């Protein structure tokens, strides 16, 4: 069914149930992976940035006002509004040298070869790239969810996870 | 170094980061010779581990002590004076590098034909426990340093049965 | 992590972005002016 | 065998047991092996059952213990924790088996025309030392068990000097 | 021109010169390195200033004895 896309995994397949990979075109489909490795490797990021600063939170481990009045990485809209202003602004200076450097097509790779690791064979190669669409479509539905939850029931991760008898801390 | 006793499924060849690549047979020897005796040893620490909890040899190991008051995790290695743990070692290392009271022929049968399966299970075990094994000192350590820390009681948590 | 390192780190932010808009345009145009 | 390193005035060939005829070459290697190790610690031991005599370093071995009150010679073994002792082993074994930490080339020099000579001085003195290490094992363990054994109650008896 | 001992012990320390790595080297991790230190400077001044108040740490006589 696929077209040569490295994804596709054992779990279930070629996950296509809406027929988008075969109502497109040979650079739409490209446009679609592409999409998706950015979306996962920011998602990712973002999962990262929502557990450590609310940990920090939980262990009284910068101050008692990181995150005042619960501990929700959704509060900054609250406390230092700016300060996220500004970094988004940053984010997007960034980004806007990504979108004058790399042409269309690429937009992923950050020709990081020195600076960086890579696996030496090809098929290892082949496994990485699985891995990080697979990483990243994790972190695509763990983001979703911790925005959801905590916009539902004001209340961190962890401490929503404490009480209604989840863990056992 | 693709065809070798371990590759099994799901996982075709777990070298992610590179470890076989430039490597001859000897090298590759060593790691899997490693690999096999920890995998071993893992196995019996937690048999080790589970056995203790429901029986106690009759003995006394060390001059008073007795074997049947000894802690029983990550403890037991600060109970036992000293000279006796050392000991133990050089003979554990005596079966080990001589391999002396450990090469009975007894205790090398005849797998007609299912040799090839036989190593891959006892590797498979090996990796198994090795985790296994990770787990139960974590959580001995970590309970033991600060009482709690992880809400679980007992030791071996995870068979309620033996009340531990 | 009072308010005075917030304010401090937000500055330091700030240095960024406008580094960064700076670097931005001299890329735009060193490029379309060969 | 008569022709090997190892052969001064007093003593020609040391074999009255017959404990090197029709042995391979390679054992005997494997026993002038086992002679230099045990030559070189038996040195290091008589040295170091003589320093803490008159000078303990002064850290903390373990949380609690400090080399400062530690007996000195078969009594510390019971103090330090057999942790800690086991810490040590291990790492004495990484020097030994894979070489680690004690194969810098700048410590192998070139002894020329003496490459002959000074290893039979080297092996000489560990010969002296493993019996130097006997004594002085015998008088501290006899006495750590019968205090006042032998009347002489001090350590290092024969340097008074010290006052052992 | 006069080998000395000690001479022929430091030879190798001294003996390439002029070697270099073609292609800008490592110098991004020198950029990056020295950014860091910018930020460790600025927020070592700011203190000192009392410009940059943190739990714990008050700008003044101590008693240390
Ligand atoms: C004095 C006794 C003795 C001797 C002579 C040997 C000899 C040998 N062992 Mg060995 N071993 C012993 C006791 C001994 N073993 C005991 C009691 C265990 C525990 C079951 C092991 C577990 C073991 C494993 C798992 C491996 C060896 C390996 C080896 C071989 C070389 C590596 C080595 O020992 O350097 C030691 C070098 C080191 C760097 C030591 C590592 C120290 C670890 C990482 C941490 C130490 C934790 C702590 C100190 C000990 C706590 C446990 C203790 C209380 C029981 C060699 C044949 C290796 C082999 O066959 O080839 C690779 C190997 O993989 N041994
Ligand atoms: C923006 C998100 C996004 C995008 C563009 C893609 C894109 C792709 N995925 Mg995909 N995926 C994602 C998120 C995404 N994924 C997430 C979050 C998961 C975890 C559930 C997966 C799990 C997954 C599997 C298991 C497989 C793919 C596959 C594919 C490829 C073929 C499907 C296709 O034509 O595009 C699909 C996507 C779109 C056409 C656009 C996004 C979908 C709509 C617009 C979102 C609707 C709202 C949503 C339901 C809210 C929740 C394609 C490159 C297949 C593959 O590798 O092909 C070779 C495959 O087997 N994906
Ligand atoms: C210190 C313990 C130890 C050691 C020495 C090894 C050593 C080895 N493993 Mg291994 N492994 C270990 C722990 C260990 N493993 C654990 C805990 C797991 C469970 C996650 C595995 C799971 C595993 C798999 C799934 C595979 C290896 C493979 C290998 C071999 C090649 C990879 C490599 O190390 O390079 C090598 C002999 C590969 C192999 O069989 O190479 C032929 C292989 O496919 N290992
Ligand atoms: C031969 C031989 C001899 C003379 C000894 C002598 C001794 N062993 Mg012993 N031991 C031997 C073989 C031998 N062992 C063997 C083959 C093993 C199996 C590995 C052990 C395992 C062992 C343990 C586990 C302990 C002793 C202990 C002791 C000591 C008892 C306490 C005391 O002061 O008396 C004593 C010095 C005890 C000790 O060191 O207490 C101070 C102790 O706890 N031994
Ligand atoms: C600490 C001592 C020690 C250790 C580490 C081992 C270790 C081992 N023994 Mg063992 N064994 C021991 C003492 C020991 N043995 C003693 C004292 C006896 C005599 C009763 C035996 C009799 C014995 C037999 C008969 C066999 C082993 C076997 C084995 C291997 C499984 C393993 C290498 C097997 C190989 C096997 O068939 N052992
Ligand atoms: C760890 C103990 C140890 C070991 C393994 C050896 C091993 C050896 N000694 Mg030796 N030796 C030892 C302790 C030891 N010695 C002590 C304590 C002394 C002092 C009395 C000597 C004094 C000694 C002499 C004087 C001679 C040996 C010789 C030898 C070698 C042949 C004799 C033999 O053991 O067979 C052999 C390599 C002989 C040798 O080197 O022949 C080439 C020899 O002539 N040894
Ligand atoms: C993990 C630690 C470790 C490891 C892996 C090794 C590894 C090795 N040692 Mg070694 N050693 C160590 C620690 C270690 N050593 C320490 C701490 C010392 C004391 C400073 C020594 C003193 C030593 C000597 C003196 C000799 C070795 C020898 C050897 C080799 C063979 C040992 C053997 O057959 O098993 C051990 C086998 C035994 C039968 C143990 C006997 C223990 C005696 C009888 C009494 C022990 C009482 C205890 C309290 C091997 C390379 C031998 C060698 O290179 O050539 C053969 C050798 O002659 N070692
Ligand atoms: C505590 C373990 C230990 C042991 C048993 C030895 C043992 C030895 N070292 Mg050594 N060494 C050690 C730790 C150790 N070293 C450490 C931690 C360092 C770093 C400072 C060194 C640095 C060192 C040098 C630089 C040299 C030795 C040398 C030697 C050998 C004489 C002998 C085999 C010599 C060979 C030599 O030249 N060692
Ligand atoms: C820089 C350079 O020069 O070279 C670089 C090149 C390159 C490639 C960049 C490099 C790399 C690789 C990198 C950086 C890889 C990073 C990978 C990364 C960071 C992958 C995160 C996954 C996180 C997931 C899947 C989250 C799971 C979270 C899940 C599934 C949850 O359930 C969260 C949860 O919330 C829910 C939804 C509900 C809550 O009620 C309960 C909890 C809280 C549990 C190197 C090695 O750095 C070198
Ligand atoms: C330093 C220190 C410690 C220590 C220690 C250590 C490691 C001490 C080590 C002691 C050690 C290593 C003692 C070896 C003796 C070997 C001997 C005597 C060999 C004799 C061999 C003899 C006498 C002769 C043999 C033969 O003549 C025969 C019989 C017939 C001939 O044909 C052949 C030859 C010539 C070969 C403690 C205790 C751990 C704690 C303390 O706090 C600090």
């Amino acid at each position: 069914a696929p077209p040569g896309l490295v994804g596709a995994l054992p779990p279930v397949g070629f996950f296509d149930p809406a027929g988008f990979a075969a109502k497109a075109s040979p650079e739409e489909l490209s446009r679609y992976r592409e999409v998706e490795i950015m979306h996962g490797r920011f998602a990712q990021l973002a999962v990262l940035g929502f557990i450590i600063p609310e940990k920090c939170a939980y262990d009284g481990s910068f101050g008692d006002d990181f995150l005042a009045p619960t501990g929700r990485a959704l509060e900054v809209f609250n406390t230092d509004p700016l300060w996220l202003g500004l970094t988004l602004a940053v984010i997007s200076a960034l980004e806007t040298v990504r979108l004058i450097e790399t042409e269309p097509g690429t937009r992923t790779d950050a020709k990081i070869e020195s600076l960086g690791w890579r696996p030496k064979t090809e098929s290892e190669y082949i496994n990485y790239q699985v891995r990080e669409l697979q990483q990243g479509r994790l972190a695509m539905l763990a983001f979703a969810g911790e925005v959801a939850q905590e916009l539902v029931n004001d209340k961190p991760l962890l401490v929503n996870l404490q009480d209604s008898g989840f863990v056992s801390w | 170094f693709e065809n070798e006793l371990g590759v099994i499924a799901p996982t075709g060849f777990f070298d992610p980061l590179g470890f076989t690549q430039d490597i001859d047979q000897e090298k590759f020897d060593q790691y899997r010779t490693a690999e096999l005796k920890h995998g071993r040893v893992a196995q019996l620490a937690v048999v080790g581990y589970v056995v203790p909890e429901f029986f106690r040899w009759g003995f006394d190991i060390a001059p008073g002590i007795a074997c049947a008051d000894v802690p029983n995790g990550v403890a037991a290695i600060n109970a036992i004076p000293a000279l006796g743990w050392a000991q133990i070692i050089f003979a554990i290392g005596a079966v080990d590098v001589r391999g002396w009271f450990g090469n009975f022929d007894i205790g090398k049968p005849d797998l007609k034909g299912k040799e090839e399966e036989r190593a891959l299970q006892e590797l498979q075990h090996g990796r198994l426990a090795m985790l296994a094994i990770l787990e139960l000192l974590r959580h001995d350590s970590q309970n033991l340093v600060k009482p709690g820390f992880d809400g679980l009681d007992n030791l071996i948590t995870g068979l309620p049965f033996l009340y531990n | 992590m009072t308010a005075s390192l917030s304010n401090f780190i937000a500055s330091l932010i700030a240095g960024g972005v406008v580094v960064g808009v700076i670097a931005i345009a001299l890329i735009v145009i060193s490029k379309s002016d060969r | 065998f008569e022709n090997e390193l190892g052969v001064i005035a007093p003593t020609g060939f040391f074999d009255p047991l017959g404990l090197s005829k029709n042995i391979s070459k390679e054992k005997f290697d494997e026993y002038r092996t086992a002679e230099l190790k045990h030559g070189r610690a038996a040195m290091l031991a008589v040295l170091g059952y003589i320093a803490p005599e008159t000078y303990r370093f002064g850290f903390d071995i373990a949380p609690g213990v400090s080399t400062y009150d530690i007996p000195n010679g078969v009594a510390a073994i019971d103090y330090i924790p057999a942790l800690g002792w086991a810490q040590i082993i291990f790492l004495i074994g990484a020097v030994d088996y894979w070489g680690v930490l004690g194969d810098f080339s700048f410590g192998k020099p070139d002894l020329g025309d003496k490459e002959e000579e000074r290893k039979l001085q080297e092996l000489q003195h560990g010969r002296l030392a493993m019996l130097a290490f006997l004594e002085l094992l015998r008088h501290d363990s006899q006495n750590f068990v019968s205090p006042g054994f032998d009347g002489y109650d001090k350590m290092i008896t024969g340097l008074p000097f010290m006052y052992g | 021109a006069l080998r000395t001992r000690l001479g022929e012990i430091l030879r190798p320390l001294n003996a390439e010169y002029g070697k270099v790595a073609p292609g800008w080297g490592t110098t991004p991790i020198m950029g990056i390195v020295m950014l860091a230190f910018l930020i460790f400077l600025v927020i070592i001044l700011q203190i000192y200033n009392s410009s940059l108040i943190i739990e714990n740490v008050d700008v003044d006589w101590a008693n240390g004895i």
